DNA sequence: TGGAGAATCCCGGTGCCGAGGCCGCTCAATTGGTCGTAGACAGCTCTAGCACCGCTTAAACGCACGTACGCGCTGTCCCCCGCGTTTTAACCGCCAAGGGGATTACTCCCTAGTCTCCAGGCACGCGTCAGATA
DNA sequence: TATCTGACCGTGCCTGGAGACTAGGGAGTAATCCCCTTGGCGGTTAAAACGCGGGGGACAGCGCGTACGTGCGTTTAAGCGGTGCTAGAGCTGTCTACGACCAATTGAGCGGCCTCGGCACCGGGATTCTCCA
């Protein structure tokens, strides 16, 4: 058959996702993760949809930024893949 | 509710008359336009609070714009401001 | 009495300066407002929003779009220097990010 | 409501990354990146939730998630202000 | 010029007796006091202003306490704010 | 008749009226309420017991008996809530926590 | 007054980069540092040049300094603040 | 005699954590200060204060900034600060 | 460098829903007059910032030498990407209670405002004890 | 251990906090009403999980060449003390103009309604474009 050498993919998926503006995670897990985390601060508590779509893109934000941190990170080391130190150091010199 | 929807829409048609605009586009501008003014406003009052003013002038305003907005910016914000406080005063 | 004119008429403006005072009252700022503070800040605002509406028409025009969506204020914001040093702790909402991959990822 | 943060998954987590510009994804990533989602979802639903309690609301409204986000400095044009 | 110094120096006495403090330290010590006071004191403003109330009441310092401080900081300072509270009104 | 101080029947050595004064002329709301710098006079006077407390341990730990602005860096930056209260404040003559990486030692 | 960026000599950077940790040094650090020192005091000295210039005074106070690094996140403690 | 190379920086390292002093000469400082507000406001003047502030924020502001280089540096598998961590750390902080 | 497959862009037709314009009106901005005080301006006092000189002394600078270290190269193996297949649960449409956000009224308690007065807090002089150097 | 030099409790003036009374308006409480949040059911189909091959890159080892570290002698200007001077920071006094405030008027913007064109979507075809020989 034919094969894509890898690399390919991945820079067409970084065209593609960079050229959108939609949302990368699905609704309803986020839900209810947003749920279950607000369910150890006040029981009984509601969501307007509003403040669910809201808590998404200032996520879907907050990682894209810093997955371009931990990439630069990446690079700065000589590599490509992003490993779990990059992120550490990333969030270490916000101060997060 | 109060909105800056109409005077966007205003400024839009004096700068690109023949772009239009979306409802999430003006959500954002409407944002914006709060955000600058919270900001102005909070730093002109700073500004009062540390020089032992009761007032807010527009010497206040335009050294905290002076202040917030980088060099190009703030040099135009200040021309456009200060030549409407001229044409206030001469009419 | 005469005919009542605007305060953003005879300043020259359309952000209005009657609006911008009484938000300057009401929002605990100072104990007084000048008259010409609201004149200045409609002024400011006005600048501020033509500065942004002209380079997202740009950007919608450069995408072939009569309208502009939150991505052409985004490709506006950060495309421009100061606006996107005005703008850095700001997240634009379902506005995406400006295409940039890094020269050591493409292949050689 | 009990494990939810698997509901972030893989592929998400390359979205999220394509976005950002990574080529390349080790498989260690994605339980670390799970866990920044949690601690930072924890940190603007609590004042999201002390902003409604104050109000004395049952809902979590957007203004109420937006005056969180501004209290750490992530500002969210688009949903009110 | 008025500064908390005597109040300093007695929370100091209260709690380290044979312990003083420098002039630097206690101007060290009433920046932190008018830094933590501005910032309470512009939360409980700024959530007055989101619920349209005119007053700033002991709610609101309560929730700036609650969003400003962290954890058990923020416990053990609204433990102390309403036993004075109590105290003041009994 | 007598006069009584406000911070005397809150128990607090802060002062009430002080802080009712600044709340009063520093522009936060158009009313202020009798509870507010009662609680926030407890709230400040707690949080600088627990700095002077952590300083003054410092200050024993170095053999001292006087308070520098080095034991105030010390107190703070070794507290890990009171490091995430003042994260983005420098105090002036206070020096940084010793700490070598283990990569640079032999 | 010209070349007074030379001022902050290589043994003072040295010092710095010891309290900071730093084992070893390269000889192009000095010149970065310069520079960003220069940019991190022309934004300070900048606003706090319009602070003085705002309540129509020619001296340069360190309230001037404290309220300029206390707009950008950086408050310094001992000064009046 | 001579010592190995990086047990003097050691105790460098150690003597320059536990002091308080600053490492900036005053005069030097000074007239930095002085020719960089020159750009802004002629004939302008300095109380010694708001210079001793102005010195004390940039010390503190280059001794983290070296941390944060430092962190760079050990992450790329090396010892020694060179000018691409300092950009780097800028970059993530958000300076650049 | 030539060619097969796959992806991407372009252009033509469809329809749909949201943006742009119009209308009544209502409430917030405008105009006219009054009044009290915030700040603009002049003046003076005295702090404190600037300029200069001598010196002595710590710190900086130039240079020599050597070793730790950065960096390029090589090999290998293991880990992740690409792709095909199966499962699963997300997404959409449609109801249906029903709890809770929003509005209105009222009535009352809490807090601004002001007169008085006096005692706590600030400036200052005197007594003297804690880090620092030897 | 010996000694030193400033950098750290009592007294007098004064001003702002406290006590007391009055007015008035903000906010708490009761009732109610319509939006909208949550929960459920069913189809469907798109996306996620799983499995497997292979290739390329992360990581360890290794040689080398050079660039910082360390040390030592020489230069130089930071730092301390002292003197002199004058800008200008800061306080006080007077007055005046300007902004808060209030009542009457009015037109600008806002909610509601309606309609049509800008753009998302679908498909045939050209045009790269990546990879293999």
């Amino acid at each position: 058959p034919h094969r894509y050498r890898p690399g390919t993919v991945a820079l067409r998926e970084i065209r593609r996702y960079q050229k959108s503006t939609e949302l990368l995670i699905r609704k309803l897990p986020f839900q209810r993760l947003v749920r279950e985390i607000a369910q150890d601060f006040k029981t009984d508590l509601r969501f307007q949809s509003s403040a669910v779509m809201a808590l998404q893109e200032a996520s879907e934000a907050y990682l894209v930024g810093l997955f371009e941190d931990t990439n630069l990170c990446a690079i700065h080391a000589k590599r490509v893949t992003i490993m779990p130190k990059d992120i550490q150091l990333a969030r270490r010199i916000r101060g997060e | 509710k109060e909105s800056y929807a109409i005077y966007v829409y205003k400024v839009l048609k004096q700068v690109h008359p023949d772009t239009g605009i979306s409802s999430k586009a003006m959500s954002i501008m409407n944002s914006f336009v709060n955000d600058v003014f919270e900001r102005i406003a909070g730093e002109a009052s700073r500004l009062a609070h540390y020089n032992k003013r009761s007032t807010i002038t527009s010497r206040e305003i335009q050294t905290a714009v002076r202040l917030l907005l980088p060099g190009e910016l703030a040099k135009h914000a200040v021309s456009e401001g200060t030549k409407a406080v001229t044409k206030y005063t001469s009419a | 009495r005469a005919k009542a004119k605007t305060r953003s008429s005879r300043a020259g403006l359309q952000f209005p300066v009657g609006r911008v005072h009484r938000l300057l009252r009401k929002g605990n700022y100072a104990e007084r407002v000048g008259a010409g503070a609201p004149v200045y800040l409609a002024a400011v605002l006005e600048y501020l929003t033509a500065e942004i509406l002209e380079l997202a028409g740009n950007a919608a025009r450069d995408n072939k779009k009569t309208r502009i969506i939150p991505r052409h204020l985004q490709l506006a914001v950060r495309n421009d220097e100061e606006l996107n040093k005005l703008l850095g702790r700001v997240t634009i909402a379902q506005g995406g990010v400006l295409p940039n991959i890094q020269s050591v990822l493409l292949p050689k | 409501l009990r494990d939810n943060i698997q509901g972030i998954t893989k592929p998400a987590i390359r979205r999220l990354a394509r976005r950002g510009g990574v080529k390349r994804i080790s498989g260690l990533i994605y339980e670390e990146t799970r866990g920044v989602l949690k601690v930072f979802l924890e940190n603007v639903i609590r004042d999201a939730v002390t902003y409604t309690e104050h109000a004395k609301r049952k809902t979590v409204t957007a203004m109420d998630v937006v005056y969180a986000l501004k209290r750490q400095g992530r500002t969210l044009y688009g949903f009110g202000g």
